[PDB]
């Protein structure tokens, strides 16, 4: 492709004790205006890992389909619960897809964030592809990776892509604590995306919050 | 077996049968004169319903100064003529001059040699008397075989009854031969090879080059050879 | 019309229903030397017997290495076994380069068994007559093996063609290896299989029986040329 | 006069030999079974190869494969050649998922798998496949359907079918009870009774059922439901 | 003895391709027949619904395959070869649209199929496709067209033809059945060809197969004008036409 | 009798086209190589029966590189093709990695070229060198079996030289110790006299790590010790 | 792979010539104002419509062809014949000459003899048509050679069928007079005495475009 | 091309025997020149130059007189003359005789190892110059083997002519003396016809033929030497 014709906003991934918190709005701007305001960006890729976008939304299907396909292929060879593709594998594979595109000139403008649980100590050896209490993780079994369009890849404790890198990350680099509660994490993002409502020209409401816990991949939809 | 395999005697099989396959084909006569090379032919008559006046399939044209008299499989002959016409024209396109026949038979025997060496295909059951005129060494007359071992000559009689017709040219041929005397010389060997005394004239065809600084290369009509046939009656250059 | 028509081609089938060309390859692995592996609860030991062709010669290697936690032991012809080793080495090393996790064992043998399959339907290429023996440990130590036709069997003990019947019978009545967590009793139990299944009146283990272990905190450590003859090649 | 050598040679009688021998090849291998139920499609696979190894793991030699969460596939014959068809089956689903963003339906997958098996029969150099494939599924609205793919195409819809070394034996046992409207939880106990008729008390029969209103997706054998086997009645 | 019928591209001393000749016997050995007949502004194909020689769902087994929504066809012979021939026809008829805009003609479809069939004959690439079929369909000229193709190259086309194992015991019957409508009454065309041709078509199948011809073991299709869809006639209409023999 | 195909097996589990070449290597000139603790010494005959030959154009001990020398047997026209291939990959290895190739890594690639599935190469070699880890001597076959030998022999008379080395090889033998030993086995199986022209020994010392062909002058001082 | 023989003759070609020696008789006769062709259409029944199965096809507006062998091969050689009548018509704006056309089809038939693993064509052609150099009637042999005939037959039993033409043919015959000498060479030659619109006849029709004579048109000549 | 059950090659030994039914050709080395010799036959009063059937050039300093299949030399020479000129284009030096012979031998070897290709039924001999001012006459067989010589002969009954050359071969000869030795090799064609033997004197890096005039002055002396 050439030129970010249908861009996207920025997502925020923060980890805590019960799981991974992610958030994204539903605005898909056509450059200078809000063409689509009800699109999804937080994509479910497994029963334990998800991935978000930024950048051109059109160059995400060439990455979403090339990723959800690998999940079904891995699910068809699930001879043990430990054979599930860990988030370390998906993040390293996505970086390889961007690196082979970087060798050419077309880079497929995106700044994919991959988050998930990098462990197998919580029984989920049964997959429900087509649709009680939480647990406490040791902060090392929670993988959150970032991938730039240039192929830059790493992993940390809190990642924020796109245009919120200059806004969200600043408020979040000093306010982030270890083993935050569930109400602490959602109140941290709620006060964070508010800053991204009066400054980002391409952002909106409909914060599709998605949490990845030791029991599934939930979905919620506030409006601030 | 296939052409790729050899034989314990050292010879081959497919190229040996092709050498015999041309022995069951019509005869052709080659002859170098002091004016230009001439050729002979034998139109095999399956019936009297052929055109017999406009065409003949024993002598073809390669270029404006190179022409051959084919003898063998008439079907496989058309491929090499369609292959030699390209080499006679690709040389002009690459060097802006006519191609010498010595550089043409080498270019055409290699296409036969390439078939009796690999590919696992049958060889070319064809052999022809190809002659022409060149500025390097005058008139020439070469002769190819299905194996590719070409060789220059003065007179050759391949086809059927070669050994008998070639012996006629061992004595009756002379170093100095005019165009009219050469035609009468090649007319008798073309007739006595078929165990006859006179050609029916609804038979054999002749061609001649005789470069008059422009390489005229005229062919013969059924009426033009009548005068040649009549001259054989009076002056008989007999079997011997 | 039988006994000689349906025998030399990898395409034709017998009227009974047996691919007799591939069936010769399964028997071709029986002409090789013996090998045996023991799957404990957390360790896997592979005992391989080399073959000194001459007094001046050196015993050719039997147990190989693929990765840190993956090591195979061929039993058959050295021509095709070396080709499968390079295919298994370039495959597992590519997995540690394209991604960062180690390669799954069953997902590796599925690629190796597929290599046998690709060399079974084509008329030109023949079948690899070699009995592979993949021993590895990722999360639970598993032992896989192949045949000329594509197969996998999560075995617990095996044997390979020399005196396999005398060795299979020893392992059939020795199923306490799962609780023999002590590595010392495991390697003595594995070496006892060869000692009770060697040829008649031959040298027991005169430093010519390759041994390799792999486990939890153990990579594919080849048993050194000194740790086996001190007490392991001296108990019997 | 020996006309059954290659696959491209037609017999003078009119039959196609060298492909009929494959039926005699799958008749000596282990069997597989499946049947329609009013709650799902229970499958079955007996591995009658106990008298020679006795060292393999209990639940290792599995012959139940699925292209995705709602279509199961089993083998009957050469286990090595069937791996190549599953690779062509999963790739067919993934190619259909890229171009159409949906799960591949059953009546379009079976017609594409049968073409793949039949395509190797036509060649003069590639040997034909030696594995009969059972493809089944169970829709939520519509009931299930089992497609049987044998060598040399011939995709046929069934309602219960057995292929292996006792296809002329178990076929008479299925027509007795109308399995079209019973259950899955009772048929599993009836299936284990059939195997005892035709050869020991061993757990070498691994099998799963696609639907028990368990999200209508392919489950596992669920050992706890398999252990109370009625070993006497 | 070891005669000259081993390969497919090798002629016999008398000059007969025996690999093709044996392939036609494969269709005659499947004991599955089918009748096709074209009348005025219509044409029909009558199947037989039989397994190519318990619990088999009989609605699935058939011998009728629509290539397009306008051109339908039948298939006989080996079940493996007939299925691949439809795919080598559906991918060809649809290719005509992408390469020429218009819908493919019924006569052009059969000649394009025979072109690919003839290629496999002169070359020893693959085995012959032991199948046959009756390509049906109307054209732009508002005329019905029927075409039959053997395992070798053939674009014969018939106003009424039988394909299957009984082609040597049906020409004497189809000629009389066609004569029972051509040189007979022939009053008009009230667009009731179904009651005129299909009734004089199912009657032809009953004269070939000595059974009672159960309605749940036969399915027909019409491509007549005003319909143009190669619609498989429902079961209730099939059983209704079977009682018209009285 | 199964001999049509090249890749056909046997009911006894054996190859056929490879086994035909197993007897073809027993017709070339004899050779013998000894791997001692200080280096590797090779030896061969020189069938130059016709005196019209140049005597230098025909050689039995070519060089894979400056650190690896080898022998030849069987089809001399096919032996040069494998040596030319070994001279490429060993030199190609020096261009990639700055160190010299290991014989264990070189003999494994000289054997994979004898796995063309053309026809198998009917040639057996005696590749030796002092690459690393001291000196090593390997002996390959057309079947692909690469067995490291301490002292072996290939040729038409390789049977007699086999038992001779078993009764003469000692681990503590130096260069001059084995140099006489590399000729006493040649003195036994020889239809001529061990002159200064029929023998073409060469050795690779561990010090300089390079091979040096023993010329006509140097071999005269070794063939006259009378073992 | 149709190799040679010790006698010096192709055996597969000789076998191919037997196939054209046992098919329907094709017959072409040239005249001084056009060329005519004829073929005994063996009607097996009344089911085969005559307008579908034919033995006289066209190559251009002035070239007519006749088949004499394997009916399945009556189309593949036609497709490459019309293709050569187009490749010559694209470059050269005029019409394709018969000698230029027959030398290409003879080269196509030739390549199906020397190529390995192929089968020679089981048919004999009869190319006829108006040319700027008069009229022509060529005959292509499965071996690959071609003859410049004047009046010939290639079907079954042509050794005696040509005997009618060797004694009932003159060099100057009109096209209308040659029709009855051609029908006599079909009806009075062998069985098929019930010649009632069961013979296809094409003519050059005195330099006009190629005309396929209809059944009722031939009926005017079938009365004698 | 496959092996034999004992170890030979039925496709090579047949081809090696195919060169025995061909015109003889003898070469002889000297100090700073190398005269060649060949014996052909032609039909009288026809075939004037025999299109220079033997003594083919490859460069300004590399003659070549093959023996065997006359038609199979064109493909061998054209695949050689191209390589003789291609070497001059990549190394800027006229191709030495050591490289041409190593190329012709690799051409024939590349034809027997591959499958579905008939071997080159032609045995040759190349006489040229090395890089230094030297002359080494090579000789290649259809099997692929090659070796230098001081004199060599190939063709019909080459053993009886090579045996004679093994006895009276002096070390260094004169230009006329070296010709007389090559002209004493008419032990293949009876009556020693002057219209049958063809010799060329390759000297000072410039090939030239030998006129029939001086041939009669040397071919007649042999008849007056047997008594």
């Amino acid at each position: 492709t050439l030129g970010p014709v249908v861009t996207g906003t920025s997502v925020i991934a923060i980890k805590y004790k019960h799981g991974i918190m992610i958030a994204a709005d539903r605005k898909a701007s056509y450059g200078s205006y809000a063409k689509f305001q009800n699109v999804e960006r937080i994509f479910k890729i497994n029963n334990k890992t998800v991935m978000g976008f930024s950048g051109e939304l059109a160059d995400a299907q060439y990455l979403h389909e090339l990723l959800t396909r690998k999940n079904i292929n891995n699910l068809s060879e699930k001879k043990r619960k430990e054979d599930m593709y860990t988030p370390q594998h998906y993040h390293s594979y996505v970086s390889r897809v961007f690196y082979v595109r970087k060798n050419r000139i077309d880079p497929l403008f995106n700044n994919i964030i991959i988050a998930g649980i990098n462990s197998q100590k919580y029984d989920n050896n049964d997959d429900n592809v087509l649709l009680e209490e939480y647990k406490e993780i040791h902060k090392d079994d929670l993988y959150i990776g970032f991938v730039d369009m240039h192929g830059t890849n790493f992993c940390d404790d809190y990642i924020t892509t796109g245009y919120a890198r200059y806004f969200a990350l600043t408020l979040l680099r000093d306010h982030y604590k270890d083993n935050m509660t569930e109400e602490e994490a959602r109140i941290l993002i709620n006060e964070c995306l508010r800053i991204l409502y009066f400054r980002d020209a391409t952002s909106s409401n409909f914060i599709q919050i998605v949490k990845v816990t030791s029991k599934g991949v939930e979905y919620e939809e506030p409006y601030i | 077996s296939r052409t790729t395999t050899f034989s314990p005697e050292g010879r081959l099989y497919q190229v040996e049968y092709a050498l015999e396959a041309i022995n069951n084909a019509s005869i052709t006569i080659g002859l170098i004169t002091k004016d230009g090379v001439i050729l002979g032919a034998d139109k095999v008559f399956i019936s009297k319903l052929i055109d017999k006046a406009n065409n003949y399939e024993k002598i073809y044209k390669i270029d404006k100064h190179i022409f051959c008299g084919v003898a063998g499989l008439n079907a496989d002959a058309n491929i090499l003529i369609n292959q030699s016409r390209l080499y006679a024209q690709r040389y002009l396109y690459n060097y802006n001059e006519v191609q010498p026949v010595s550089q043409l038979v080498v270019q055409i025997c290699d296409i036969k040699q390439s078939y009796t060496q690999y590919g696992g295909l049958r060889p070319y059951g064809v052999s022809f008397l190809i002659g022409g005129y060149d500025t390097k060494d005058g008139y020439q007359l070469y002769h190819t075989d299905p194996s590719g071992n070409y060789s220059g000559w003065f007179a050759t009689a391949i086809g059927t009854n070669n050994l008998t017709a070639s012996s006629v040219l061992k004595q009756e041929w002379k170093n100095d031969m005019t165009l009219e005397e050469g035609l009468l010389l090649a007319l008798k060997t073309l007739a006595k090879s078929t165990d006859t005394e006179i050609p029916k004239s609804e038979k054999i065809e002749l061609a001649y080059l005789t470069n008059k600084d422009g390489e005229v290369y005229q062919k013969y009509l059924t009426e033009k050879e009548i005068e040649e046939l009549i001259k054989l009656y009076t002056q008989k250059y007999i079997k011997e | 019309m039988y006994r000689n028509l349906y025998d030399t081609d990898n395409i034709i089938y017998s009227p009974e229903g047996r691919l007799y060309q591939v069936e010769y390859a399964s028997e071709a692995i029986k002409q090789g030397t013996c090998a045996v592996a023991i799957k404990s609860k957390d360790y896997v030991v592979v005992s391989g017997l080399k073959k000194c062709i001459s007094k001046l010669s050196f015993p050719q290697e039997k147990i190989f290495k693929i990765d840190d936690y993956i090591g195979i032991s061929m039993s058959g012809i050295t021509s095709d076994a070396k080709v499968l080793t390079k295919f298994m080495q370039n495959e597992c090393l590519s997995h540690k380069f394209l991604y960062n996790e180690n390669i799954n064992i069953e997902s590796l043998v599925r690629s190796v068994a597929d290599k046998y399959q690709k060399n079974t339907q084509k008329s030109s290429k023949r079948a690899f007559g070699v009995g592979l023996m993949i021993a590895a440990y990722h999360n639970e130590p598993c032992i896989f093996e192949t045949r000329p036709n594509g197969s996998y069997f999560e075995y617990d003990a095996l044997s390979f063609g020399a005196r396999s019947h005398a060795s299979k019978t020893y392992l059939e009545k020795n199923l306490h290896l799962f609780e023999e967590c002590s590595l010392e009793e495991l390697i003595l139990h594995c070496l006892k299989a060869l000692k009770c299944s060697l040829s008649s009146e031959s040298e027991l283990t005169i430093s010519n029986t390759a041994l390799a272990v792999v486990g939890k905190n153990h990579p594919w450590q080849e048993i050194s040329s000194l740790q086996l003859e001190e007490y392991l090649s001296k108990v019997k | 006069a020996g006309y059954d050598l290659s696959v491209s040679t037609f017999s003078p009688d009119g039959r196609l030999y060298q492909v009929e021998y494959i039926y005699k090849s799958i008749n000596n291998n282990n069997t597989a079974l499946c049947l329609e139920c009013k709650d799902g499609i229970i499958c079955c696979c007996i591995n009658s190869n106990m008298d020679k190894n006795k060292m393999i793991k209990k639940n290792s030699y599995n012959r139940i494969y699925h292209v995705n969460n709602n279509i199961i596939i089993t083998y009957s014959g050469f286990d090595g050649d069937a791996r190549n068809i599953i690779d062509r089956a999963r790739s067919e689903a993934n190619t259909y998922y890229y171009n159409f963003h949906t799960n591949i339906p059953l009546h379009i997958l079976v017609n594409r798998i049968s073409l793949y098996i039949h395509a190797y029969t036509l060649y003069w150099h590639m040997r034909p496949f030696a594995a009969s494939i059972i493809i089944s599924s169970f829709n939520e609205k519509d009931k299930g359907d089992i497609y049987c793919i044998e060598p040399n195409g011939a995709c046929y819809k069934y309602s219960g079918i057995v292929i292996g070394k006792n296809k002329e034996m178990f076929k008479t046992e299925i027509e007795k009870k109308d399995y079209k409207d019973i259950n899955v939880r009772d048929a599993i106990e009836d299936i284990y009774k059939f195997i005892l008729t035709s050869n020991n008390l061993q757990n070498l029969v691994n099998f799963s059922w696609i639907c028990k209103e368990s999200s209508y997706e392919f489950q596992n054998i669920h050992e706890e439901i398999l252990t109370p086997a009625l070993n006497k009645a | 003895q070891s005669m000259y019928d081993r390969h497919l591209t090798i002629f016999s001393p008398d000059g007969n391709l025996y690999q093709i000749e044996y392939a036609i016997k494969a269709v005659k050995n499947t004991n599955i027949t089918s009748v096709g007949v074209k009348g005025e502004n219509c044409a029909v194909i009558i199947s037989q619904k039989k397994m190519a020689t318990k619990l088999l769902d009989y609605n699935n087994i058939t011998n009728i395959y629509n290539i397009t929504d306008e051109i339908g066809c039948s298939m006989v012979g080996m079940p493996g070869d007939c299925l691949s021939m439809v795919y080598k026809a559906r991918s060809e008829a649809s290719e005509f649209l992408y390469s020429n805009g218009y819908n493919v003609n019924a006569e052009t479809l059969c000649r394009n199929i025979c072109d690919k069939i003839q290629v496999y004959t002169q070359h020893a690439y693959m085995r012959l496709h032991a199948c046959s079929g009756m390509i049906i369909g109307i054209d732009e000229n508002n005329k019905p067209e029927l075409f039959k193709f053997d395992p070798s190259g053939f674009c014969a086309g018939y106003r009424a033809c039988v394909i299957g194992n009984k082609e040597q015991e049906s020409i004497s019957v189809l000629e009389r059945l066609l004569e029972k409508r051509k040189k007979k009454i022939q009053q008009e065309t009230i667009d009731e060809d179904i009651r005129n041709t299909t009734i004089l078509a199912i009657e032809a199948l009953q004269t070939i197969l000595a059974f009672d011809l159960k309605a749940s073991e036969i399915e027909v299709a019409i491509v007549s004008t005003k319909n143009r869809n190669f619609t498989q006639i429902s079961e209730k209409e099939i059983d209704n036409y079977l009682t018209y023999i009285a | 009798e199964y001999d049509r195909g090249v890749n056909t097996f046997s009911p006894e589990g054996r190859l056929f086209q490879v086994e035909y070449a197993l007897g073809a290597i027993k017709l070339g000139s004899t050779a013998v190589g000894i791997c001692v603790n200080d280096g590797v010494i090779l030896a061969s005959e020189r069938r130059i029966s016709s005196t019209l030959i140049e005597k230098d154009s025909v050689e039995k001990l070519l060089s894979i590189d400056d650190h690896i020398g080898c022998a030849m047997s069987g089809l001399m026209a096919d032996a040069r093709t494998l040596i030319d291939y070994a001279r490429v990959e060993c030199n190609h290895y020096k261009f990639i990695y700055n160190e010299n190739i290991n014989i264990k890594s070189c003999v494994e690639l000289i054997s994979e070229l004898a796995l063309d599935f053309s026809r198998p190469f009917g040639v057996a070699l005696l590749i030796g060198g002092v690459d690393k880890n001291g000196p090593c001597l390997w002996y390959t076959e057309p079947s692909g079996t690469n067995t490291r030998f301490s002292a072996a022999s290939i040729g038409s008379a390789q049977e007699g030289a086999e038992l001779l080395l078993q009764e003469n090889y000692k681990k503590d033998m130096t260069f001059e110790q084995a140099e006489i030993l590399a000729l006493t086995v040649l003195r036994q199986v020889m239809e001529d006299k061990l002159s200064t022209s029929n023998v073409e020994i060469c050795a690779i010392k561990k010090s300089d790590q390079t091979f040096y062909k023993y010329n006509t002058d140097d071999i005269s001082r070794i063939i006259d010790v009378l073992p | 792979l149709t190799t040679f023989s010790p006698t010096g003759k192709l055996v597969q070609i000789e076998y191919a010539l037997n196939r054209v020696s046992s098919s329907s008789p094709a017959l072409g006769i040239r005249a001084k104002n056009g060329v005519i062709i004829a073929t005994e259409k063996k009607s097996p029944n009344e089911l085969i419509e005559e307008n579908s199965i034919f033995k006289i096809q066209q190559i251009s507006e002035h070239i007519g062809i006749v088949y004499a062998g394997m009916p399945g091969d009556f189309r593949v050689l036609l497709k490459r014949a019309r293709k050569e009548a187009i490749r010559y018509s694209l470059q050269y704006g005029s019409e394709i000459l018969v000698k230029e056309l027959v030398k290409i089809i003879a080269s196509i038939v030739q390549e199906f003899t020397q190529t390995g693993g192929v089968r020679p064509f089981g048919l004999s052609l009869l190319i006829c048509g108006v040319d700027v150099y008069g009229y022509h009637l060529y005959q292509i042999d499965p071996s690959g050679c071609y003859f410049n005939w004047m009046a010939t037959c290639v079907g079954k039993d042509y050794q005696n069928n040509m005997s009618f033409l060797e004694k009932r043919y003159n060099k100057d015959i009109e096209i209308e007079d040659a029709i009855h000498t051609a029908i006599l060479t079909l009806k009075e030659s062998y069985e098929g005495v019930l010649n009632e619109k069961n013979i296809e006849i094409g003519v050059a029709y005195d330099n006009k475009p190629f005309k396929i004579l209809t059944q009722n048109e031939i009926k005017d000549y079938l009365i004698e | 091309t496959v092996f034999s059950p004992d170890g030979h090659l039925l496709q090579v030994e047949h081809a090696l025997e195919a060169v025995k039914k061909g015109g003889c050709a003898v070469a002889i080395k000297s100090s700073n020149f190398a005269v060649l010799a060949v014996e052909k036959k032609n039909i009288p009063k026809l075939q004037n130059p025999k299109t220079t059937e033997k003594l083919i050039k490859l460069d300004e300093h590399n003659c070549l007189a093959f023996a065997g299949l006359n038609a199979d030399a064109r493909v061998l020479v054209n695949k050689t003359r191209l390589e003789c000129q291609r070497y001059y284009l990549n190394m800027d030096e006229p191709a030495p005789v050591d490289y041409i012979a190593k190329y012709v031998a690799k051409v024939q070897q590349k034809f027997t190892h591959r499958g579905g290709v008939r071997p080159f039924g032609i045995a040759t001999l190349i006489a040229g110059f090395k890089n230094n001012k030297e002359i080494c006459i090579y000789q290649t067989e259809p099997s692929g083997i090659y070796a230098a010589w001081k004199a060599q002969a190939i063709g019909k009954n080459a053993k009886i002519v090579q045996e004679f050359l093994e006895k009276n071969y002096q070390e260094n000869m004169e230009q006329k003396d070296c010709i007389f030795l090559a002209l004493k090799a008419i032990f293949e064609v009876v009556e020693l016809s002057s219209k049958n033997v063809e010799v060329a004197l390759l000297t000072e890096k410039d090939l030239t033929f030998i006129e029939e005039q001086e041939i009669n002055s040397m071919v007649e002396l042999i008849d007056q030497e047997r008594t």
